[PDB]
């Protein structure tokens, strides 16, 4: 889900 | 009255809410911004910024590059789909779980929008202190995935  | 039909759905709201704000944030700084460029807020500890997040944290793993792309998108939908039946699924006056949801589902669906329709995440906020360290490089679809996961975490008293 998170950007990285 | 309307707020009986729809039952927790309405909360949904919250989630299309943190994903415009989240795409209105990031066209914003790809417009005013080129790569890697950074706006000076506060000279020491905090900077916007201009980053696009293919995830090279995740590269040990493979000898191939882009497919994060796929994976991080396939990962956000599945986990997007079970997030909302497990909304629908609450009761009323679980304000708390409702609202760390969709907060989650938000920024879920703000990241894979970017995955799919760019090849990337856009990041925008950059919090350092000097030239000591830098923190990587987030947006308001990570702070709603954090803040809805904290949420979620604290939930377990
Ligand atoms: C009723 C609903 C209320 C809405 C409440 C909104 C919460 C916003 C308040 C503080 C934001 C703090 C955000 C913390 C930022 C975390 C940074 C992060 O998650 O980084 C992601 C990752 O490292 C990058 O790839
Ligand atoms: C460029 C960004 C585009 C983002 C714009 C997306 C707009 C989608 C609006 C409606 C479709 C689905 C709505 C999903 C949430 C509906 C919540 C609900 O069911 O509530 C019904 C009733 O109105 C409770 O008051
Ligand atoms: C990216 C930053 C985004 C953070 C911005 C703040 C997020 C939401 C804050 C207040 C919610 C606004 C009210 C939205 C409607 C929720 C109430 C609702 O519809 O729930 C009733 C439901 O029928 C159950 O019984
Ligand atoms: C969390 C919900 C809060 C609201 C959600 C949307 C806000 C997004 C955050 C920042 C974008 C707008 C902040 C404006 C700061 C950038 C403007 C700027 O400094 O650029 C000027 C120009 O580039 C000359 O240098
Ligand atoms: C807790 C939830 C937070 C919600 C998030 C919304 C608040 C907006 C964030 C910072 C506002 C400060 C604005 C500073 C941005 C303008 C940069 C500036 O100072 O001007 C740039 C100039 O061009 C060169 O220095
Ligand atoms: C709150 C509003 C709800 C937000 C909903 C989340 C956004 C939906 C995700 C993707 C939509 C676009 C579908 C893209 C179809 C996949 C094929 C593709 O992207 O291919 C592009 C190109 O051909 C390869 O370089």
């Amino acid at each position: 889900l998170i950007s990285t | 009255p309307d707020v009986d039909r729809f039952g927790r759905l309405p909360w949904l709201w919250i989630t299309v809410l943190v994903f415009v704000l989240d795409q209105v944030s990031k066209a914003f700084f790809q417009a005013e911004l080129s790569m890697y460029q950074q706006i000076v807020v506060i000279p020491d500890l905090f900077s916007w910024t201009l980053a696009y997040n293919t995830g090279a944290a995740f590269s040990f793993l493979a000898d191939s590059s882009g497919w994060q792309r796929w994976l991080f998108a396939l990962i956000a939908i599945v986990v997007s789909a079970s997030l909302v039946v497990w909304l629908k699924r609450l009761k009323k006056g679980e304000t708390w779980l409702a609202i760390a949801l969709a907060l989650v589902l938000g920024g879920a669906l703000g990241n894979l929008y970017d995955r799919m329709v760019l090849g990337h995440v856009v990041d925008f906020i950059l919090v350092h202190w000097q030239n000591r360290w830098y923190f990587p490089a987030f947006n308001l679809a990570d702070s709603a995935i954090t803040v809805g996961a904290v949420m979620l975490a604290l939930d377990m008293f």
